[PDB]
């Protein structure tokens, strides 16, 4: 696509001792209009891998179709080999770079999260084929507003618990609701652990508007 | 870039500078602008470094194949024609090549100018590059067909030196080659600082 | 006979005679043995050529850091299949950054080999393959036939007079799982010795070995490298 | 253009305006923007008239063939999927916003939105077109769960009339269709049947 | 006369002998059985082991064509594998175009048409395999179809393919399968397999069992090992 | 800019071209030949874009000589001109157009002398005299003033000298020497170069 | 495919192309055509095999065809093959007139058609023109 | 397209079609060539019809200004080969700027014939 | 839509008599933001060759994968590992294959030649390459190069002994030059990854640079 | 009949018919001998001259593939020209891409890949209809030293120490068995090969009816001139 039409804002990701947590709001915007308010931008790829996307929702749905079919095709063989989060990340990088090289990009920024062999995976792919790994990730405006807080926590305390990571994600979502114009108050939280992928649905943030009375 | 070549009684003289530039940044001061196609045939490079290198290496491969098939060495005219035909296929696509093909064949000494625009001209004196205008004046005021070998060497060195003095995109060292009937020799590589000492 | 010249013709008995004729090519070739322990996989090949000046023809080929193959039959077909397998493994590394599982490679080979057996003017691949591999499921030995059928084996010998090697392997197969590397290789060498005419023996010249395992890339031991293994091998009965 | 679809227990209600414009000139003033894709499946077309007509004809062809081969009534989701495939594949070439509404025995009454770009989402009510912008607050304030067919018809007519008052590209008559298991019922609202809202006067 | 060398030739009496020779290829294979009950489908294969050097799981004759669809083959295994890939591609394409899981009747029709396309020309050879497709869904129920080398697809309540098909059919007709559960069907399948096997000619065999139903949530899978071993015990007891 | 001129007489054709090959502001060559020999009695004079000139001219030359080899006789000037126009016109609307301006001179045993003018759009005209370049603008009126159809080749060389002298007086480009050829029933003859010290 | 192939474009053990010889036999049985060259002109004379009382006269001739403004031909053998070849001859002549803007010489036209007919004896697996 | 294999091997190692083409050559007119010190001499046998043949446009053919050829066998095949050789001579003049060597054109013709002994449908 | 973006990064290579050194910074950035602080730009090719890539990151990743595949293919066809010069020539052809839609990558190859001496090859994005003694590439190449010209090449120095370069002095010089670069270039910082190539193999070291 | 079978048909014994028939064509050609020594590779072939009017200098049975690789051919010599052109192009492409010389084994493998690429259908236009009727001996010097390789129409290539191909291969091979040792010098190899060639040739060996070439470390591919040939012939 050359012009995105219906888009999603920012996706957040943090790894903790024993898994990964990913968060995204449930809004699809048609320009400045909050048009589709109940859409899910997080996907369960397989028991170890989950995916979240920002950008063109139609391109995201195409990718969900292709990835789901690939997973089903692998499970038909029954040979005891599955795709790791890292392999899905590499396949996504190749797909995006191939589309960019044909001058027909997929207008998405993707976060891949996973847990395999007692190890956590968090990966970033961009529209152009820039891909990397990090202990915390944020796309879009979250790169400016959320990555500072996450990075500050991670530099001091490099290993987190599930409780701490979830609390940090909720704080960052609140900040995004305060300062991003394309944001929505309902979000979803996906977690991958040794038990697999769990998605927690419409969650809201508690806001504070006391400074409204300080305007005078 | 300054490249120069002339035919005289005792053969062909080829001379070049060694400065490679990317904008106003001097990437290199030891670059090689003369390609050795075969022991009897030389080529010069001006313009796009990658273009000239790739296409003259391709010419070298084709000339070796010619020698294998026909059991005879290729002529200068045929080699220049091959290069011109090769680069005409990519016209308008943005190739920047200015080349001199020099050698000795059954017709004697040969010197041909081939550019990416499509020109293929024979001649006795040529200069290509940014500083070619400055080299032309010195070469034209000093050139004779009856030069002695040392005189020809000195003339080529002087012309490249003056070009590097006036042109911002020329400099480094003067690399000199002499094409004779039994093959080319590497004459010298002289830094222009030492030449400034000698000429001033 | 009007049924034995084309691969597209069924006989009244329900057979395709061209595929059987292609299996004859594997039966004529030199013998190879393959076996697996719980940690390693070994391919032993009987190299030979036409004359003594002619160096013994290459039977064990390197496909990937975790996969190697042994050949029986038409060598040019074997090189075609080897190039196909190498390209498939390379594409898997390019796209998924992981090695290709061995079973999926054998599936791809079977798919490639079946197509020529259904089309007019084509022929089967007159090559029999023995594949040794290591992946996340352990060590594997696979057999490939010109009929496009493939087998997952505990051990296997293919080639000329390989029935005697298969007999030896069946007798001793319960030991293989608990062996170390030298013992496993010696078992394979004894099985391969079972095919030679009674006068011939195993030398450093006519034997090639190929080993893969948990922490070893596929290695081809030929010449002096095989002397460590040929040592300590009792004479034939 | 203003198109709307609302789901009730046991079916759907679709509604549209009847204006075709070439700039500021009304080429057709009684057009039908509701298209029967199958017996119990309809589409509301928004955007380019030619593009939407072509896509609708192609989907009608494909769905009829599919239903003959399977010997079953088609699903509304299948029609929405065919529309989504065509609109996503030719998204650079097409200007087509579609609403697909219908009834099938397995899932009941269903409403799907295929906006420009080729995404597909199931909604309880869907609105589209250029006039849809002016009625977003009204539908959010007035929509309630468990409406009946008659309440859905009244709600859709009210919304379409409000949109036609404020949009220069919407107007004419109101075309309504109710789809249930018993079939399709179609209505036209013209003149004094169109709901009226008092205009502020000083 | 050469009326039997091409699939594009009729004989004077109206027969295509090449397809009949492919059917002969199917009759030489070992027997596969499929039984359908109100809640599911069970597949059983007699898998001959031609040497003890072969691992357990070599030459599988049961395939997963889709997460809800399973396949049991007889005849030439390479042809069967190519057909399994064709069926998988058909199911994938159906999901990508129409957006749901392919009905079994439609899949059988498509694959049967692909098989029939090889019975018309001199340029290609007929398939030497026969197979059964089995599926379960809530809307469609339990479905069992069989396809032969000519391209005929029929729906069944119980089906047998291969060398001992008639004896197996006789045994299957003794079951009131409509009012049976999938657990009973597994034991009956194992018993029939053990009955039709000829120990004198065929040396040794494994039992390959699979099923699809509401018990499995409409997913085709291998029968769990404990159920398989219990059924084998029942079958060996019945043979005395 | 390069200069071509042609004068037709009762039994001859006289052609002249300039000998300059230029790059930017420098004259790289001063003895360049811009005349191509199609056959024993046909000359092609080509100017225009670099590379296009030699490629087009040598393609035409090769096909004309192939006609001679295959059929045992030579193309007439009219047929060669029409072949040239067909090829240039066909390539005009393709992706590889040639930007060439041409003169074609010839002698036919049955039709006599012929001079043909062709522009880069592949329009073909037959003329008693013609010229190509920026210098044409300066010398066409001199030809109009002094040309008669019954002119001898001595007088034709004199008129050519007049035109070239005018180029030396009024033209801003340095065109110091010119190649001169004549075509008659005996073939192609190289005349002396016209040089201005 | 191999079983049904007639193999028209191969050699016999004596170096003969058999289909060409059989087509020559076909021509030996057709109607007579003679051509005579003079100082002031040239003529063709053919015998007409369509001599039924119920036949109608239309067109210009039965066996004489006009290829150009300056050339004509007469054919012997299979009539439909002749129609094909004469259409192709007219096409070749008009293509030459387009390329050179002069009428084609006669031998060049003959050579072009004969190249076409040689092609059918060397590759393609089709029968020659009779 | 027609993709049958015409030239194949026989049990004794023979290419029968090539041998039959050699028979076709054996049926043709006799040509003799002698190489002299300063000249080269080429003689052929004529099959002449009394008074009725027109030998005005007939030439022993020329590939360029410097190479001559004489053939034996099927005359139409020879015409095809001569035209291909002439096209190659013009290409060599264009690409090398020098006239051909006799061996160059002989090599081209021989490779053309070999290609026709190993191609499908010919 | 622009198919390129600038992701920063500086690489450095110094050739010795018996060693090669390839160093890089580990910061990945885009615009004014930092993507990651732990992305090295040096990749091991053989036991004797290391490559350094800077520029657009997607092109860097793709080119790294392509080069690894070509090395495996060469070993299959020719039964030996590729030499440093062969790798350089192959990379030149790989770069020119994309001449009309280039790779926005700057490449420096460092390793040992067939006599055991140090070799550095520098490339431009379209495939022109040269053998050097030292070379800098990336965003701070214009800062690093003059200092190496002075301190390794002894240029503009009068009556200074041209003592051969030692591994210790080279390591100290690399550390100092990257410390100076991180002061003035905003794209350079975080950590420094140094790879030393000798006949004993490849050895890695990491040092810290300033995080602002 | 000739066309009952296709070209890709197996025999009941498991061999492709056309390949066996081409190998029989190999037996009708001239005798070539190749000897490998630590000092280099020697290739000797016989020119089969049928008439005194034939100029023996136009018979090229030994060709230069590259400065380090030469080839000797036996059988249907016209078929060998395609393979040789492929070999030359492969060596030059390798030099272009990698700036180094090809190994003899790689050249032999590249040429052997063309050997079984024949068929009728499912093949591109311009594909081969039959196998090649040539046997090739490749001799060269690379970093592994002097290498000699043998290729036959089946696509099989082997490495050999001494090898004879052609009509008189069996007897010449026996003689080579008798005379070859690992410590031979190149002069001894040349003399031994000429002795065997004299033994097997139906003519009398003089300096115009044979060809000899050598490849040595440091010196390029060398074709012996008539004078050097006479110098060697004097000893025999
Ligand atoms: C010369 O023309 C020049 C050289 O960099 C270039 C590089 C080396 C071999 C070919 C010649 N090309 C350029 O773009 C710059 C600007 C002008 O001169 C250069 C230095
Ligand atoms: C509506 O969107 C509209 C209609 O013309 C068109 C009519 C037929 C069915 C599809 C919708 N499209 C347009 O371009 C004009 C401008 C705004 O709305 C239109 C009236």
């Amino acid at each position: 696509t050359q012009n995105p039409m219906v888009t999603g804002t920012s996706v957040l990701g943090v790894k903790f001792e024993g898994g990964v947590v990913i968060a995204a709001d449930m809004l699809g915007s048609y320009g400045s209009l909050a048009r589709f308010r109940n859409i899910s931008r997080i996907m369960r790829v397989n028991n170890s891998t989950m995916l979240g996307a920002s950008g063109d929702y139609a391109d995201f749905q195409y990718l969900k179709q292709v990835l789901g079919q690939m997973v089903i095709d692998e499970e038909l063989l029954g040979d005891g080999h599955s795709y790791s989060p890292r392999a899905i990340h590499s396949w996504l990088t190749r797909a995006m770079y191939s589309r960019r090289s044909k001058m027909n990009p997929l207008w998405n920024t993707m976060v891949i999260g996973g847990y395999a062999d007692g190890e956590s995976f968090l990966g970033y792919v961009d529209m152009l084929g820039v891909a990397y790994e990090a202990p915390s990730l944020a796309t879009g405006y979250g790169a400016y507003l959320a990555q500072p807080l996450l990075r500050e926590v991670l530099e001091k305390q490099p290993v987190l618990s599930q409780t701490e990571a979830r609390d940090l994600v909720e704080r960052c979502m609140r900040v995004l609701y305060y300062r991003d114009a394309r944001s929505y108050n309902r979000f979803q939280i996906a977690t991958v652990t040794e038990k697999g992928v769990e998605i927690e649905g419409p969650l809201s943030t508690e806001t504070n508007w006391d400074i409204a009375h300080m305007i005078s | 870039t300054t490249t120069l070549a002339f035919k005289f009684r005792h053969g062909v003289i080829v001379a070049a500078d060694s400065r490679a530039t990317a904008g106003a940044y001097i990437a290199s001061q030891t670059v090689k602008k003369v390609i050795e196609i075969n022991p009897y045939l030389l080529g010069t490079m001006a313009g796009g470094a990658a273009d000239c290198s790739f296409w003259e290496r391709l010419l070298a491969r084709q000339c070796r194949i010619y020698e294998l098939r026909n059991k005879e060495r290729i002529s200068v005219a045929a080699a220049s024609k091959l290069l011109a035909n090769m680069v005409y296929q990519y016209k308008g696509m943005g190739l920047s090549m200015g080349t001199m093909i020099c050698g000795w064949d059954k017709r004697g000494p040969g010197l041909y100018y081939v550019d990416s625009e499509g020109n293929r001209i024979s001649g006795a004196t040529f200069s290509v590059g940014s500083g070619s205008v400055y080299a032309y004046g010195v070469m034209d005021r000093g050139y004779s067909y009856d030069l002695e070998v040392e005189q020809a060497y000195d003339l080529a060195r002087r012309a490249i030196y003056q070009a590097t003095y006036r042109d911002a995109y020329s400099g480094g060292a003067v690399n000199l080659y002499h094409v004779r009937e039994d093959g080319w020799i590497r004459v010298s590589s002289d830094n222009v600082a030492d030449l400034h000492e000698k000429y001033s | 006979n009007q049924y034995d010249n084309d691969v597209t013709v069924w006989s009244p008995q329900g057979r395709i005679h061209q595929i059987e004729y292609a299996m004859e090519a594997v039966k004529q070739g030199s013998a190879t043995v393959g076996l697996k322990s719980k940690t390693h996989a070994v391919l032993v090949a009987l190299k030979r050529a036409q004359s003594e000046l002619a160096a013994h023809q290459k039977k064990i080929l390197h496909v990937d850091n975790h996969i190697g193959i042994s050949i029986a039959g038409l060598t040019a077909d074997a090189r075609l299949l080897c190039n196909f397998m190498r390209q498939e493994c390379l594409d898997s590394r390019f796209v998924f950054d992981r090695p290709l599982p061995v079973s999926r490679l054998v599936s791809l080979i079977g798919s490639k080999t079946q197509i020529p057996t259904q089309r007019y003017g084509r022929r089967p691949y007159g090559v029999g393959l023995l594949i040794a591999g290591y992946d996340d499921m352990g060590p594997h030995i696979f057999q490939t036939c010109p009929s496009a059928n493939y087998f997952d084996c505990r051990a296997m010998s293919i080639g000329a007079r390989s029935q005697s090697a298969r007999t030896y392997l069946e007798r001793h197969m319960s030991e293989f799982m608990e062996c170390n590397l030298n013992e496993l290789v010696k078992h394979g060498l004894r099985a391969l010795r079972e095919t030679l005419p009674a006068e011939q023996d195993l030398t450093t010249k006519n034997v090639s070995i190929g080993i893969v395992g948990k922490d070893l890339e596929f290695t081809i031991y030929d010449d002096d490298d095989v002397s460590p293994f040929l040592e300590g091998l009792e004479e034939r009965p | 253009t203003t198109i709307m679809a609302v789901q009730f227990d046991g079916g759907v209600v679709l509604g549209a305006d009847s204006r075709t414009t070439t700039g500021s000139y009304i080429a057709n003033r009684v057009t039908d923007k509701l298209t029967p894709i199958h017996d119990r499946i309809f589409c509301c077309r928004s955007g380019s008239a030619a593009d939407t007509q072509a896509v609708a004809d192609a989907v009608t062809y494909q769905l009829g063939f599919h239903s003959i081969e399977l010997n079953e009534p088609p699903l509304v989701h299948t029609a929405a999927s065919l529309f989504k495939e065509m609109c996503y594949r030719y998204r650079e070439d097409l200007m087509a916003g579609i609403i697909i509404a219908g009834w099938d025995p397995q899932e009941g009454g269903q409403v799907y939105s295929v906006p420009m770009g080729g995404m597909m989402v199931r909604q309880s009510f869907a609105i589209g077109g250029s006039g849809s912008s002016y009625i977003y607050g009204y539908v959010d304030a007035t929509y309630r769960e468990g409406m009946t067919k008659e309440e859905c018809l009244q709600f859709t007519a009210n919304a379409l009339a409000l949109a036609m008052e404020r949009d220069g590209s919407s107007g004419g008559v109101i075309r309504l269709a109710a789809i249930a298991e018993s079939g399709v019922e179609r209505q036209v609202l013209l003149g004094d049947q169109i709901p009226k809202f008092a205009v502020a006067t000083l | 006369t050469g009326y039997d060398l091409s699939a594009s030739t009729f004989s004077p009496d109206g027969r295509v002998f090449q397809v009949e020779y492919a059917m002969k290829a199917v009759e030489n294979s070992s027997t596969a059985i499929g039984i359908r009950c109100k809640d599911g489908v069970v597949f059983g294969v007699e898998k001959l082991v031609l040497s003890k050097l072969y691992e357990e799981g070599s030459n599988k004759r049961l395939f997963n064509v889709d997460r809800h669809v399973g396949m049991a083959v007889a005849g030439l295994l390479a042809d069967a594998r190519s057909l399994a890939d064709i069926a998988r591609e058909e199911a994938s394409n159906f999901r990508s175009n129409f957006g749901y899981n392919i009905p079994l009747k439609h899949l059988a029709d498509r694959v049967a048409m692909y098989v029939h396309a090889y019975t018309l020309y001199s340029a290609v050879r007929p398939f030497g395999c026969s197979f059964m497709l089995g599926s379960y869904s809530v809307n469609d129920g339990a479905q069992l179809y069989m396809i032969d080398p000519s391209g005929v697809s029929y729906g069944y309540w119980g089906c047998a393919i291969g060398k001992a098909r008639q004896a197996a059919k006789t045994e299957i007709e003794k079951l009131q399968m409509k009012e049976m559960t999938c657990r009973d069907i597994v034991k009956e399948v194992a018993k029939i397999i053990y009955i039709v096997h000829d120990e004198v000619k065929d040396k040794a065999f494994e039992l390959e069992l699979s099923w699809v139903g509401e018990l499995t949530n409409g997913r085709h899978e291998i029968v769990p090992k404990d159920i398989r071993e219990e059924a084998e015990k029942y079958a060996k007891e019945s043979l005395k | 800019m390069e200069y071509l001129i042609g004068i037709q007489g009762p039994d001859y054709v006289l052609v002249a071209s300039d000998r300059v090959a230029a790059s930017n502001i420098v004259q790289m060559k001063d003895d360049h030949d811009k005349m191509f020999k199609m056959s024993e009695k046909i000359l092609l004079l080509c100017v225009g874009e670099a590379g296009d000139t030699v490629q087009f001219a040598e393609y035409i030359q090769k096909n004309v000589q192939l006609y001679k080899m295959r059929n045992g006789y030579e193309l007439s000037p009219t047929a060669a001109a029409n072949f040239t126009r067909r090829n240039l016109a066909d390539c005009l609307r393709s992706r590889t157009p040639y930007h060439v301006n041409l003169l074609l001179a010839g002698y036919d045993e049955h039709e006599g002398p012929a001079l043909y003018y062709m522009d880069y759009l592949a329009a073909l005209a037959k003329a008693p005299f013609a010229a190509h370049g920026y210098g044409a603008f300066l010398t066409l009126s001199i030809l109009d003033r002094y040309y008669t159809p019954t002119i001898s080749r001595e007088r034709a060389v004199e008129l050519l000298r007049k035109c070239l002298e005018e180029l030396q007086k009024r033209f801003i480009l340095n065109l110091p020497t010119f190649s001169v050829r004549i075509i008659d029933k005996n073939g192609i003859h190289d005349l002396d170069n016209i040089s201005f010290p | 495919s191999r079983r049904y192939d007639s193999r028209t474009t191969i050699f016999s053990p004596e170096g003969r192309l058999y289909q060409v010889e059989y087509a020559m036999e076909a021509i030996g049985h057709a109607g007579t055509c003679l051509g005579i060259l003079a100082n002031d002109g040239v003529l063709l004379a053919a015998e007409r095999r369509n001599i039924h009382k119920l036949l109608d006269e239309v067109f210009f001739s039965e066996k004489i065809y006009k290829l150009n403004e300056d050339m004509a031909c007469s054919v012997a053998g299979i009539t439909s093959d002749a129609n094909v070849l004469t259409n192709e001859l007219r096409l070749i002549a008009q293509r030459y007139l387009l390329q050179y803007q002069e009428p084609i010489p006669c031998e060049q036209l003959v050579t072009a058609l004969c190249d076409i007919k040689q092609a059918y004896t060397q590759f393609g697996g089709k029968r020659p023109f009779g | 397209s027609y993709d049958r294999a015409i030239t194949v091997f026989s049990p004794d190692g023979h290419l029968f079609q090539v041998e039959y083409a050699q028979e076709a050559v054996k049926k043709g007119s006799t040509a003799v060539g002698v190489r002299g010190r300063d000249i080269v001499v080429l003689g052929v046998e004529k099959k002449s019809v009394a008074k009725l043949q027109d030998e005005r446009t007939v030439r022993i053919c020329a590939l360029d200004d410097n190479v001559c050829m004489a053939f034996a066998g099927l005359t139409a095949d020879a015409r095809i080969v001569i035209n291909r050789a002439r096209v190659e001579c013009q290409s060599h003049r264009l690409t090398v700027e020098d006239p051909v060597t006799v061996e160059y054109i002989t090599r081209y013709i021989a490779s053309l014939k070999q290609r026709y002994t190993q191609s499908n449908g010919r | 839509f622009s198919p390129y973006v600038f992701n920063g990064g500086t690489i450095l290579a110094i050739a010795g008599e018996d060693f090669a050194i390839v160093a890089s910074d580990t910061r990945l950035s885009e615009g004014f933001s930092i993507h990651t602080r732990d992305s090295p730009k040096c990749y091991k090719l053989t036991d004797k060759t290391v490559i350094g890539c800077s520029g657009f990151h997607g092109d860097c990743l793709t080119l790294t994968k392509i080069i690894e595949a070509r090395l495996k293919m060469y070993k299959h066809s020719n039964n030996k590992a590729m030499t440093t010069g062969a790798i350089a020539a192959m990379l030149s052809t790989i770069l020119y294959s994309r001449r009309f839609f280039p790779y926005y990558v700057y490449n420096i190859i460092g390793g040992l030649d067939e006599e055991g001496k140090g070799a550095v090859y520098s490339f431009d994005p379209v495939g022109s390459y040269q053998r050097d003694s030292f070379k800098a590439g990336g965003s701070a190449s214009a800062m690093l190069q003059p200092l190496l010209d002075n301190q390794v090449g002894f240029k503009n120095m009068q009556n200074v002994e041209h003592v051969p370069l030692s591994l210790d002095r080279a390591m100290r010089l690399v550390k100092d030059v990257f410390i100076s670069a991180a002061e003035r270039d905003v794209y350079t910082g975080d950590a420094l990854r140094i790879c030393i190539v000798t006949k004993e193999g490849i050895r890695e070291e990491t040092v810290s640079l300033r995080k602002d | 009949s000739e066309y009952d079978r296709g070209v890709n048909t197996f025999s009941p014994e498991g061999r492709l018919f056309q390949v066996e028939y081409a190998i029989e064509a190999i037996k009708l050609g001239s005798t070539a001998i190749g000897i490998q020594t630590s000092e280099g590779v020697c290739l000797a072939v016989e020119k089969r001259i049928t008439s005194p009017l034939m100029e023996p200098s136009s018979i090229e049975k030994i060709v230069e593939i590259d400065a380090h690789i030469g080839c000797a051919m036996s059988g249907l010599i016209a078929d060998a020209k395609t393979l040789i052109d492929k070999a030359r192009v492969e060596t030059q492409n390798h030099w272009f891409t990698y700036n180094e010389t090809m190994t003899v084994e790689s050249v032999t493998q590249a040429v052997s890949n063309l050997a079984l690429q024949f068929g009728e259908e499912d093949a591109d236009p311009g594909a081969m209809s039959r196998p090649f009727g040539v046997a090739l001996l490749f001799g060269g010097v690379d970093e592994k030293g002097p290498q000699l390789f043998h290729m036959d129409p089946s696509g099989t290539f082997v490495q050999c120490d001494a090898r004879a191909i052609g009509s008189a291969s069996e007897g010449a091979q026996s003689s080579l068995q008798e005379v070859y040792h690992k410590s031979m010098t190149l002069k001894e190899a040349i003399k031994s090969s000429l002795i065997i060639l004299k033994q097997v040739m139906e003519e009398k060996l003089n300096a115009t009816n044979i060809e000899l070439a050598t490849v040595q470390p440091g010196q390029n591919f060398h074709m012996f001139t008539k004078e050097e040939l006479e110098e060697v012939i004097k000893d025999i």
